[PDB]
C-alpha cells in the first residue's frame, strides 16, 4: 500500500520566490513602456474603498476600559481596528487579518492581547500576571527588537512585562517566567518547543499572535507551518484552547490561510484589499533588459539617479540596496553624480536651518563616511555604524533635514520612520545558505514598500523598483495581490516528522498521517492537486487524501531510517526515539549532517580530524570555492594554526580556513567571503554543540574534551591558549595581551595580592582590577570521599566548595559545569552528570553522590574533572588512588532451589495447625517445602533469604508451629522494622491463630506500662525495634524478656537503613541473653536475597547448612523489569516529560491488567492522575482503565471527601497519599483489589503500608526533594526494592512487570542494584552513643574493656573485618581492628562524659549519673537532655519552656518538604507567641509552630497535621523528661510550668 | 628545523600514530639470559607512542617494582614526562631528577626513548646520557637501570632494551664529544637485556605540575638546570595547543572590523 515519494522533485526549487500564477492582471491605469534598455511599467494609487455607511473609526473611549489604557495618545483607530474591534476584543475566535503592510497590524495584535489581559483584571489590584502569557511570533530580530519596546511602553501602565526569546535555553527558561508577553522568532519558538523548556507554562500560553503569517510561502514558511500545526495538534487532544491570530498581507489563497489556522470564512476571516492602505502608494516597475551585467549595473546607476533627480526638491528618497558597504557607495556614487550634473543644491537649497543643523551634526560626527555625506542631503544607515550615529540620522530624517537616506532591509524591518519616496536599488543579496546571489524576500520588500508615504505628513508614497526584466512579473504578482501563498513543507517534511516523533507526539504512521492533515500543506495539496504533484485521478481515488499522506510519512520515515534518526518498522508503521534522533530534534540539524557525523566521528580524531568532519557537514552543501578568493583562501590557510590536510580548491579546506579565521578573530575582505564566514559560525555554533552531545553520550573522554572546548572556543571567539580574563570583555586589550605575553600558568595569579599581580604586569593602575577579575573568575575546590560497596562497585562522595565571589553581571543566576569521571587512561567516561551551581545556594558545600565501577586489573587511579560548560579555562581534575583500596570479598553464590516436589498440608502434623492452611492452599511454594524440613523439625537458629513475596511469614508460622508444640506455653516476639507492616501482621496473626488456635497475641505501643503486662500475657508479641528496646535495655530486671523461646525478625536487610542500628543492637543482645541464660532462644530471620548472607548467619550463630539464601530470580512469579532513561537534568521538566510515557507503557505492557503508579510526592499525584486521564481521553480509549462500570462507584464515589478524586475514580483511575485519610485510602484499595480500577496512583511513602498486588508497577522519578539541603535526593534501594516487589500477584499473573522511568545517571546504578543481591551493611558507629548509655546505666558496660567485648557482638565487628574501607579503616590486621575500636569507644565515653551523662574514673572505669538515668528512663536523645539541661533555669515559664522543647533534637527528623514554607510563615503571624529569628527551613521552628497550632486548636493542612501527630508522639514523653530534670535541679515554678 | 610547514606536514603525520599501536616487535636476541627481566605495560606503551613524534625524539623515565617472591623481574609500574626538547638523535633532558611521594616507593630503572629510524646499535648520545645520569645521581643502580628504544619501522614501533657495562659506565662518564662517531665507543658498553610486553597489570604517567612537558616550540625557556614538580595525570600528544603557544597566540586583535560585515540574524539564538 505505501509508497515511496520522491520528496525533492515534489518540492519546489524556488522556495520564497516560487510564484503560483502563471498569469499577472493589474490595475485599470497600469500602463507600460520600453524607454531604453529597460521596461517602465506604471500602477497608480489605488483609491481608497469609500467608507461604509454605517462604518465609522470609533475613538477608544468606545472600547472597554481595559483595552483604553493600551491605547495612549490615539484619539481613533484605523479603518481595519475600527471595522474589527468587536472580534479582536468582544471575541476568542481564531482570527485571520489580510491587511496591507504598514497599516496597523500590530495595533490589532495589540487589540488581542488586551483582551487577554482585561480577561483577568485583580480588580481591587491591577493585574494577575502569572495566570496567562501571550506569544508575539514576529519574523525577524530586528522587528521582534523593536515590538519588544514598543509593547513595554505601550502596557506598561499595566505592569505587564514584555521580553524577548534569546540566549540559553536555561536563559530562555527563566525568561519565560519572568515575563508575560514573549516576542520571538518562528525558529526560536520552535527550537524551545523541540527541546522542552516551554512546557511548564504551554497551558498559560493562552494565546499566539502570527505577525506577518505569509511568510508561508517563504523557506522559513514550514517552521510556522509546524508551530501552527502542533498547536492546533495540542490545542485538539489536550483540549485547551489558544487563541490563534494570523495577520498575514493581502495575497490569494487566504481561504486555505484561515482553513490551517482554524480561522472561521464567516466571523474569523477578513480580507482588506491594498486599498485600505493608510497611505496609497503609486509603484513603479523598472525592468532591466540588457544580458550584460556590466551594462545592468550601470543602467541601474543611471535610473536611480534619474529618480533622485525626479524626486530631488520634492520629497524624501529612501535607497533600499543589499550591503552595508553598498549603501556607502551607492550614495556617494550618486552625491557625485548629482555634483556632476550641478543639481546637488536642489535638495540642500538655502533652508538655513536646516543645512545648519546638517553641517553642524557632521561636524560633531564620528562617523567619518557619514560625515562627508552629511553636509549634503545624503546619508547612510545601516548596522554596522554607531548606535549614536544610526539614532542621530533617524531624528534627522524625522526633522526632514536629510533629503535622501540609503539603507539596507535592516532600517525598514527594525525601524518604523517611513518616507515619501522609496526606491528599491536591484533587489539583489548574495545568500550563502544558497550560496549565490539571489532576488529579495518577499517579507523584505513588502516591509520596506511600507515605508512608502508617511501617513502624518504624506497623502500618496511613491515606490520605485528597480529589477531585472525577467524577474518584474514576480514583483508584479507580490505587490498586485496575485502571489498565492504556496507551502514549502514537503523540503523539510522529514527533519519535522522527526522532531514530532522525537517529542512523542506522533507515535506510528497513522499518528504522522494524522498530524500531516493538520499542515498548511494538506489543505494546498487537497484544493491545488496539480500544484502539488498530484492528478485528479489520485485526488478521486483519495478524496480525503489519506494515502498521500501515509506516502509522505512512509517516505519521510524510510528517509529517517536510512539515516538512523529513528527506529521505525514497515511492518506495524511504529516509531521508536534514537539518541541522534533526540540531538538532531533538539539542535535543528539535518538528517543527512547527523548520518555523516554517525558515520566519520571515531574516539581516536584528532583536533585536525575535528575540523575536517564539521566541515562536511551537509548543512553547508551548498556552499562552493569561488576562485575569486582563492588567494585570500591560501593566504588564511597559510595564517591559521591548525593545519589543513585537504587542498584549498575543496570546499570542505574553505569551511576550514573560515572557522579557524573566525576563531583567530583575523579580518578579512572579501564581501562573499565574510558573509560565508558569518554563515558558517552561525550553524557552527549549534553543529558542534551536537557533535559534542554525540560524543558525550557515546563516552569518549578525549574527543569530548576537544569539542567541548572547541564549542567554548567559538562562542568566546577566542583560542584557549590565550589569557582567559579575555573572556571578561570590559577588559582593556593592551593589558591582557601583556598578560599573554608574561606567559605563565594562569592559577599562579590567585595566590598573588593585588599590587604583587599589578607589578608583575607591571601596571599598577589596573592592578586593581585585574585583581578583582582573577578573584571573580569562577574556581571550584573538589574532595573525595570512597567506600567500597561490592567487589565491583564503590561509592564516591564528593563535596564541591566555590571559591569565587559570585556577581549576576558576569555570572548570571547560576553557573554550569559537568563532572566527569574517567578511567585511568582518560580514553572512556564512566560516570557524566551536570551539575547547577545556583547564586542561592554559593559558598556552601554540595555533596554529590554517585556509584562507578571496578574492573578486574585494578587500575592504579581514576579522573574526577569538573569543567565549566561556558568558561574557558575553568577545570578542575582530582586523581582518586587505589592504592591503600582493600575491596571485600567475593560472596560466595546463593543456595540454590532445589527441585523437591510440591509439600503436602498433610506433611504438617497436627490437625488443628493443618486448619488454618488446608482451605489456603493444598501445597505450598517450593521456597516452604525446601525450608520446613529445618523450620519445623529442627530447633537451629534459622534465615530465610529470598525475593519479596515469596511468602517468608509462612516460614515464620512454621517456627511459631514448632515452639507451640514445644509447648503451648512459650513464647514468640515478633520485630517487624516498621508499625505498618506490624500492624498488618498483626492483623493477620489475630485472624490466624487466636481465633482458631485460641493463643493469645498482642501489639506492643509505645507504652512500657502496658507493653510490659501484655509481654507476660500474650503468647506472640509482635513489636518494632524501638518498642521492644525500650524493654529489653532492663532485661536483667525484667524476667518475662529473659523467657523467650522463639525471636522472629522480619526483613533484617532493613538493617542497613536508618533506624536499622536499633534494630542491629536489640537483635545482638537477644543472642548475648541466649547465650548467658541457659537455654538457647532460638532465632528465625527472614529477608531479601542478601549476597553477605554469611556474615549475618555467622552473628546470628546460624549454621552453613541453616543459613537459606536464594536469589531474586527464585521469585514465584516472575518479573520483568524496564529502566527508561531520561537525560533531563532539571527535576520538574523531567517530571512532566515522564507524564505520556506513564500512558504509553501502560498501553504497551499492562493493557487490561492492574497498574500501580508510584509518584515521589503528594502533589504529584493528582497531576499524575489527571495527566493519565487526559492523554487516555485524547486516545479514543476514553474511561478504558474502568474495568466495571459506573453504577458501582457510586456506593463507593459517594464516602470520599475530595472531589477531584472522585472524578479521576470515576473516569477510573483512583489515587493515595498521606494528605488523604485512612477511610479514603482503605475505600480505594478495596476498589483496586476488586479491579474496579485498573490504575492506582500512590505516594511514594505508601509503598510499605499497602495491602493490594497490581500486574504492573510504574516508578516515576526515583528521587525526592529535601529542603533542608534544597536538593533532590534519591529513593532508598530498600523503598525501591519494596516497591517493585508491590508487583507480585502470585495466582492471577504469569508474570508482574515494572518500569522505572529514572534519570540516566541512576539508570545503569538500579541495573546493577536490582538484578542482584543486595549487600548490607551497618551505620551503627554514627548512633552508638544512646545505646552506649543504656548499657552502661544497664551496668553491662563497666569499664572500657568490657566495653570492647560488648562490641565484639554487633553486626558492625563482623563487617570490620569483611569491608574495612566502608568504616575508615586501613587493614584486617588485629592491631588495626583493636585501635579502631578503642579509638571510637574512647571518643563515644568522651562525648558522653563531657555531656556528664557518664563519669570515667581512671581512664578505665565507667559509671552513669542522673541526667544519663533521666535519659534512658524517659528514652531521650542524650544531646537533647544536655541542652535541656543548659537552656533551662529558675525563672523559666511555659512561654519559653515551649521553644526549648521544640529544641529537642528528637525532632531533627519532622520532613521538610517543598512549598512547606509560604504557609509556615502563614502560620508564624498567627500562634500567640512570636519565634525570633524563624527560618522555617529549621526543624525546631517547624515544631515549635506546629505545637503552638495543635494548643490553639486550628485548622491544618492533611500533611501538617501528620507532623503534628508525629510530634505529640514524643512532646509526651519530651515534657515528662523536662518534669524530672526540672525536679532534679530543684525549681518549683519551672516544674509546674512543664 | 624549517619551521615554516614541515611542523604542519609533520603534524598531519603524527595525526596517524595510534595506527602503530598494534604492530609491535619485541628482539629477542644476544640476550644474556643472567639478567634481570623487564615488564612494560601496554597501556602506558600505547600512551607513549601516541604522544610521540616521528622525527624528533621524546624520553620519559621508567619507575617500576620487583614483583612478590619474584625479584629477577622487574615489572615498569611508571613513566615519568619532564620538560624536555629533543632533536632527531639525542633529547635534552634537565638536570634534575623526577622525584615525588608515589614514586618514593618504586625505583628508578632507567629511560625510554623514541628513535626515527632503527639501529641494531645503541647510540653513542644515547650512551653518554646515560652515563651521565648515572654518574650525576647515585640512585641509579648501574644494574638495574636500562634504556628502552622504540623505533619506528615501517608501520610499526620496534622495541629494544639495552644495559650499561661498567666499560660504557666509564666511557661516558669520562666522554665529552657529542658527536655521532666520538672516539672510545665500543660494543664492549652496552648489552641487550630481556624486555616483554604484558596486560595483567595498568602503569600510569606523571607530568609537570606548572607546565607542560614538551619544549620543542619554546626551546628558549628550556633550562637543563631547572627545577619542577610533578603531578599525576596524563601527557597531552605532541603537537597539542599548549605546546605550541607561538602559533596560537602571534595573531593580531580586531580594530574597526566587522564593520561592512554581511547582515544575517541567528534567527534560532
Amino acid at each position: 500500500p505505501r509508497q515511496v515519494l520522491d520528496l525533492e522533485d515534489l518540492v519546489f526549487t524556488q522556495g520564497s520566490h516560487f510564484m503560483a500564477n502563471k498569469r499577472c492582471q493589474l490595475p485599470d491605469g497600469s500602463f507600460r513602456r520600453q524607454r531604453k534598455g529597460y521596461e517602465e511599467v506604471h500602477v497608480p494609487a489605488l483609491k481608497p474603498k469609500p467608507f461604509g455607511s454605517e462604518e465609522q473609526l470609533l475613538p477608544v473611549e468606545k472600547l472597554p476600559k481595559y483595552a483604553q489604557a493600551g491605547f495612549e495618545g490615539f484619539k481613533t483607530l484605523n479603518r481595519i481596528q475600527s471595522k474589527l474591534y468587536r472580534a479582536a476584543l468582544e471575541t476568542d475566535e481564531n482570527l485571520l487579518l489580510c491587511a496591507p503592510t504598514g497599516a496597523g497590524k500590530t495595533n490589532v495584535a495589540l487589540m488581542c492581547m488586551l483582551r487577554e489581559i482585561g480577561k483577568h483584571i485583580n480588580m481591587d489590584g491591577t493585574i494577575n500576571v502569572d495566570d496567562f502569557k501571550i506569544i508575539y511570533i514576529a519574523p525577524m530580530r530586528s522587528l521582534v527588537q523593536e515590538m519588544v519596546g514598543s509593547f513595554g511602553k505601550r502596557l506598561a501602565t499595566y505592569g505587564i512585562t514584555v521580553a524577548e526569546l534569546t540566549g540559553d535555553h536555561q536563559l530562555c527558561k527563566e525568561e519565560i517566567s519572568a515575563t508575560q508577553i514573549i516576542v520571538c522568532t518562528p525558529e526560536k519558538w520552535d527550537i524551545i518547543t523541540r527541546k522542552g523548556g516551554e512546557r511548564t507554562y504551554t497551558q498559560l500560553v493562552r494565546l499566539i499572535i502570527l505577525d506577518e503569517i505569509h511568510l508561508l510561502h517563504d523557506d522559513r514558511g514550514p517552521v510556522l507551518e509546524a508551530l501552527v500545526a502542533r498547536a492546533i495538534r495540542n490545542i485538539e487532544m489536550t483540549q485547551e484552547d489558544v487563541r490563534l491570530i494570523g495577520l498575514s498581507a493581502t495575497l490569494p489563497n487566504y481561504e486555505d490561510v484561515a482553513t490551517f489556522l482554524r480561522v472561521d470564512p464567516a466571523k474569523g476571516l477578513f480580507y482588506f484589499d491594498n486599498s485600505f492602505r493608510p497611505v496609497p502608494l503609486e509603484q513603479t516597475y523598472v525592468g532591466i533588459t540588457e544580458k550584460k551585467a556590466i551594462k545592468r549595473f550601470q543602467i541601474m546607476n543611471e535610473i536611480v539617479y534619474e529618480k533622485i533627480m525626479e524626486h530631488a526638491g520634492k520629497n524624501q528618497v529612501l535607497v533600499f540596496v543589499h550591503s552595508r558597504k553598498e549603501t556607502g557607495k551607492t550614495a556617494r556614487a550618486i552625491r557625485d553624480m548629482c555634483l556632476e550634473k550641478d543639481t546637488l543644491g536642489l535638495f540642500l537649497r538655502e533652508g538655513s536651518a536646516s543645512t545648519e543643523v546638517l553641517r553642524t551634526e557632521a561636524e560633531q560626527c564620528k562617523n567619518l563616511e557619514l560625515k562627508d555625506l552629511l553636509p549634503y542631503g545624503f546619508a547612510i544607515h545601516h548596522a554596522g555604524m554607531t548606535r549614536v550615529d544610526r539614532t542621530l540620522v533617524e531624528d534627522l530624517f524625522a526633522d526632514k533635514h536629510i533629503q535622501v537616506l540609503v539603507s539596507t532591509a535592516t532600517l525598514a524591518w527594525g525601524v518604523n520612520l517611513p518616507a515619501h519616496t522609496v526606491i528599491i536599488k536591484g533587489t539583489q543579496v548574495y545568500s550563502p545558505e544558497k550560496g549565490r546571489w539571489t532576488e529579495l524576500g518577499a517579507l523584505d520588500i513588502l516591509q520596506m514598500l511600507g515605508r512608502a508615504g508617511r501617513p502624518q505628513y504624506d497623502t500618496k508614497g511613491e515606490g520605485i523598483l528597480i529589477t531585472s526584466h525577467g524577474e518584474l512579473q514576480y514583483y508584479l504578482s507580490l505587490l498586485n495581490q496575485q502571489l498565492p501563498i504556496e507551502s514549502q513543507m514537503v523540503s523539510k517534511l522529514p527533519d519535522m516528522l522527526n522532531a514530532e516523533i522525537v517529542l512523542g507526539n506522533v507515535q506510528n504512521a497513522k499518528d504522522a498521517v494524522n498530524w500531516l492533515g493538520y499542515a498548511y500543506l494538506y489543505i494546498r495539496m487537497l484544493r491545488s492537486p496539480t500544484l502539488y504533484g498530484i492528478s485528479h485521478d489520485d485526488l478521486k481515488g483519495d478524496p480525503l487524501l489519506d494515502q498521500r499522506r501515509l506516502d509522505l510519512v512512509h517516505t519521510a520515515a524510510l528517509m529517517l531510517d536510512k539515516n538512523n534518526l529513528v527506529k521505525y518498522d514497515k511492518k506495524t508503521g511504529n516509531f521508536q526515539v534514537t539518541e541522534l534522533g533526540r540531538i538532531a530534534s533538539h539542535y535543528y540539524i539535518t538528517n543527512d549532517t547527523v548520518q555523516t557525523y554517525n558515520q566519520l566521528l571515531k574516539p581516536t580524531l584528532s583536533e585536525i580530524e575535528l575540523f575536517r568532519v564539521f566541515s562536511l557537514s551537509s548543512e553547508f552543501k551548498n556552499i562552493t570555492v569561488r576562485e575569486e578568493e582563492k588567494l585570500e583562501l591560501q593566504k588564511l590557510l597559510e595564517r591559521v594554526p591548525i593545519p589543513v590536510k585537504e587542498s584549498i580548491e575543496e570546499p570542505s579546506a574553505k569551511i576550514n580556513v573560515l572557522l579557524q579565521a573566525f576563531i583567530s578573530q583575523l579580518k578579512l575582505e572579501g564581501f562573499a567571503l565574510m558573509a560565508d564566514m558569518v554563515y558558517v559560525t552561525q550553524s557552527a555554533g549549534r553543529l558542534m554543540r551536537a557533535i559534542f552531545e554525540i560524543v558525550l553520550n557515546r563516552g569518549w573522554a578525549q574527543l569530548t574534551d576537544k569539542t567541548l572546548n572547541l564549542c567554548k572556543m567559538i562562542d568566546k571567539r577566542m583560542w584557549q591558549s590565550m589569557c582567559p580574563l579575555r573572556q571578561f570583555r570590559k577588559l582593556p586589550e593592551e593589558v591582557v595581551k601583556k598578560i599573554e605575553k608574561k606567559n605563565f600558568p594562569f592559577e599562579r595569579l590567585y595566590d598573588l595580592n593585588h599590587n604583587e599581580i599589578g607589578e608583575l604586569i607591571r601596571m599598577p593602575k589596573m592592578g586593581k582590577t585585574i585583581h578583582k577579575y582573577v578573584h571573580l573568575f569562577p574556581k571550584l575546590e573538589l574532595s573525595v570521599h570512597l567506600q567500597p560497596i561490592t567487589r565491583s562497585t564503590l561509592k564516591v562522595e564528593l563535596t564541591i566548595t566555590p571559591d569565587f565571589q559570585w556577581d549576576e553581571k558576569v555570572h548570571g543566576s547560576s553557573e554550569a559545569f559537568w563532572i566527569l569521571v574517567e578511567d585511568v587512561d582518560s580514553e572512556v567516561i564512566l560516570h557524566h552528570e551536570y551539575f547547577l551551581l545556583k547564586a542561592k545556594y554559593a559558598q556552601d558545600e554540595h555533596l554529590i553522590t554517585f556509584f562507578v565501577p571496578v574492573f578486574e586489573p585494578l587500575p592504579p587511579q581514576y579522573f574526577i574533572r569538573v569543567v565549566s560548560d561556558r568558561w574557558l579555562s575553568c577545570e578542575t581534575q582530582l586523581p582518586v588512588s587505589f592504592r591503600h583500596l582493600i575491596l571485600p570479598e567475593k560472596y560466595p553464590p546463593p543456595t540454590e532451589l532445589l527441585d523437591l516436589q510440591p509439600l503436602p498440608v498433610s506433611a504438617l502434623r497436627n490437625s488443628a495447625f493443618e486448619s488454618l492452611y488446608q482451605d489456603k492452599f493444598p501445597f505450598f511454594n517450593p521456597i516452604q517445602t525446601q525450608v520446613f524440613n529445618t523450620v519445623y523439625n529442627s530447633d537451629d537458629n534459622v534465615f530465610v533469604g529470598a525475593p519479596t513475596g515469596s511468602g517468608k511469614t509462612i516460614c515464620a508460622e512454621f517456627a511459631i508451629l514448632r515452639m507451640l508444640l514445644q509447648s503451648s506455653e512459650g513464647r514468640c516476639v515478633y520485630i517487624t522494622p516498621m508499625e505498618a507492616l506490624a500492624e498488618q501482621v498483626y492483623m493477620d496473626w489475630y485472624e490466624k491463630f487466636q481465633d482458631r488456635l485460641n493463643k493469645k497475641v498482642v501489639l506492643l505501643t509505645g507504652e512500657t506500662s502496658t507493653d510490659l503486662k501484655l509481654l507476660g500475657k500474650g503468647n506472640i508479641i509482635i513489636s518494632t525495634p524501638e518498642k521492644w528496646d525500650i524493654l529489653s535495655r532492663r532485661w536483667k530486671q525484667r524476667k518475662n524478656v529473659q523467657n523467650i523461646n522463639l525471636f522472629v525478625v522480619d526483613e533484617v536487610h532493613l538493617i542497613g537503613g536508618e533506624n536499622g542500628p536499633v534494630l542491629e543492637v536489640i537483635c545482638s543482645r537477644m543472642r548475648y541473653i541466649s547465650s548467658q541464660i541457659e537455654r538457647p532462644i532460638r532465632i528465625v530471620a527472614l529477608s531479601s536475597s542478601l549476597s553477605n548472607a554469611k556474615d549475618v548467619a555467622h552473628w546470628l550463630g546460624c549454621s552453613a547448612t541453616s543459613t537459606f539464601n536464594f536469589h531474586p530470580n527464585v521469585r514465584p512469579v516472575p518479573l520483568e523489569l524496564h529502566i527508561q532513561g531520561f537525560n533531563i537534568s532539571h527535576t520538574q521538566t523531567r517530571l512532566l516529560s515522564m507524564a505520556k510515557p506513564v500512558y504509553h507503557a501502560i498501553t504497551k505492557h499492562s493493557p487490561k491488567k492492574p497498574v500501580i503508579v508510584f509518584v515521589p510526592s503528594r502533589k504529584q499525584t493528582r497531576l499524575t492522575a489527571i495527566d493519565i486521564l487526559t492523554t487516555c481521553a485524547a486516545d479514543i480509549q476514553r474511561q478504558r482503565f474502568l474495568h466495571c462500570t459506573e453504577k458501582d462507584l457510586i456506593p463507593y464515589l459517594e464516602k470520599l471527601s475530595d472531589s477531584t478524586l472522585k472524578e479521576t475514580l470515576l473516569n477510573g483511575v483512583g489515587y493515595l497519599h498521606e494528605g488523604l485519610s485512612p477511610m479514603e485510602r482503605r475505600l480505594v484499595e478495596q476498589l483496586f483489589s476488586s479491579g474496579a480500577i485498573q490504575v492506582v496512583v500512590a505516594s511514594r511513602s505508601l509503598c510499605w503500608g499497602m495491602n493490594v498486588a497490581a500486574h504492573l508497577v510504574i516508578i516515576m522519578d526515583t528521587q525526592y526533594y529535601n529542603g533542608k539541603i534544597h536538593a533532590y535526593v534519591d529513593y532508598p534501594i530498600y523503598d525501591v526494592l519494596q516497591m517493585v516487589g508491590h508487583a507480585n500477584r502470585p495466582l492471577q499473573d504469569d508474570e508482574g512487570r515494572c518500569v522505572i522511568m529514572c534519570q540516566g545517571s541512576k539508570k545503569d546504578f538500579f541495573k546493577k542494584f536490582l538484578y542482584e543481591p543486595l549487600p548490607v551493611e551497618s551505620h551503627l558507629d554514627h548512633c552508638m552513643h544512646d545505646h552506649f548509655n543504656a548499657e552502661i546505666v544497664t551496668k553491662t558496660i563497666e569499664n572500657k574493656q568490657d566495653a570492647v567485648d560488648y562490641l565484639t557482638w554487633t553486626f558492625l565487628y563482623r563487617r570490620m573485618t569483611q569491608n574495612p574501607n566502608y568504616y575508615n579503616l586501613q587493614g584486617i590486621s588485629h592491631r588495626h581492628l583493636s585501635d579502631h575500636l578503642s579509638e571510637l569507644v574512647e571518643q563515644t565515653l568522651s562525648d558522653l562524659e563531657q555531656s556528664k551523662c557518664i563519669s570515667i574514673e581512671d581512664e578505665m572505669d565507667v559509671a552513669p549519673l542522673n541526667l544519663g538515668m533521666i535519659a534512658a528512663y524517659y528514652y531521650i536523645n542524650y544531646t537533647t537532655i544536655e541542652l535541656f539541661s543548659m537552656s533551662l533555669n529558675a525563672k523559666t515559664k511555659v512561654r519559653g519552656l515551649i521553644e526549648i522543647i521544640s529544641n529537642a533534637a528528637e525532632y531533627e527528623n519532622i520532613p521538610i518538604r517543598h512549598h512547606e514554607d509560604n504557609l509556615l510563615r502563614q502560620l508564624a503571624q498567627k500562634v500567640p507567641h512570636k519565634l525570633n529569628n524563624p527560618k522555617f527551613n529549621d526543624p525546631h521552628v517547624k515544631t515549635n509552630l506546629l505545637l503552638q497550632a495543635h494548643l490553639s486548636r486550628m485548622q491544618l493542612s492533611a500533611e501538617l497535621q501528620s507532623d503534628t501527630e508525629e510530634i505529640l508522639s514524643k512532646a509526651i514523653r519530651l515534657i515528662q523528661a523536662c518534669v524530672d530534670v526540672l525536679s532534679s535541679n530543684g525549681w518549683l515554678s519551672p516544674a509546674l510550668a512543664a | 628545523f624549517s619551521s615554516k610547514t614541515e611542523w604542519r606536514v609533520r603534524a598531519i603525520s603524527a595525526a596517524n600514530l595510534h595506527l602503530r599501536t598494534n604492530h609491535i616487535y619485541v628482539s629477542s636476541d644476544d640476550i644474556k639470559e643472567t639478567g634481570y627481566t623487564y615488564i612494560l605495560p601496554k597501556n602506558v606503551l600505547k600512551k607513549f607512542i601516541c604522544i610521540s613524534d616521528l622525527r624528533a625524539q621524546i624520553a620519559g623515565y621508567l619507575y617500576g617494582v620487583s614483583p612478590p617472591d619474584n625479584p629477577q623481574v622487574k615489572e615498569i609500574r611508571c613513566i615519568v614526562m619532564v620538560p624536555q626538547w629533543g632533536t632527531h638523535q639525542t633529547v635534552h633532558l634537565p638536570g634534575q631528577l623526577p622525584q615525588h611521594e608515589y614514586l618514593k616507593e618504586m625505583e628508578p630503572l632507567g629511560w625510554i626513548h623514541t628513535q626515527p629510524n632503527e639501529s641494531p646499535q645503541l647510540s653513542p648520545q644515547d650512551v653518554t646520557t646515560h652515563a651521565k645520569i648515572m654518574a650525576d645521581n647515585p640512585s641509579w643502580d648501574g644494574e638495574k637501570t636500562i634504556i628502552i628504544t622504540c623505533s619506528f619501522t615501517p608501520g610499526s614501533c620496534t622495541l629494544t632494551a639495552y644495559k650499561l657495562t661498567p666499560s660504557g659506565y666509564e666511557w661516558g662518564r669520562q666522554n665529552t664529544d657529542k658527536g655521532n662517531n666520538p672516539k672510545g665507543y665500543l660494543p664492549s658498553h652496552y648489552e641487550r637485556v630481556q624486555m616483554l610486553l604484558s596486560d595483567r597489570f595498568l602503569g600510569f604517567f606523571m607530568v609537570p605540575a606548572q607546565s607542560s612537558w614538551n619544549y620543542n616550540f619554546m626551546g628558549v625557556r628550556h633550562d637543563p638546570n631547572m627545577k619542577y614538580e610533578l603531578q599525576l595525570a596524563n601527557p597531552k600528544e605532541f603537537y597539542h595547543e599548549v605546546h605550541r603557544p607561538s602559533h596560537f597566540l602571534n595573531f593580531a586583535l580586531l580594530q574597526e572590523g566587522e564593520v561592512y560585515s554581511a547582515d544575517r540574524e541567528d534567527l534560532y539564538a
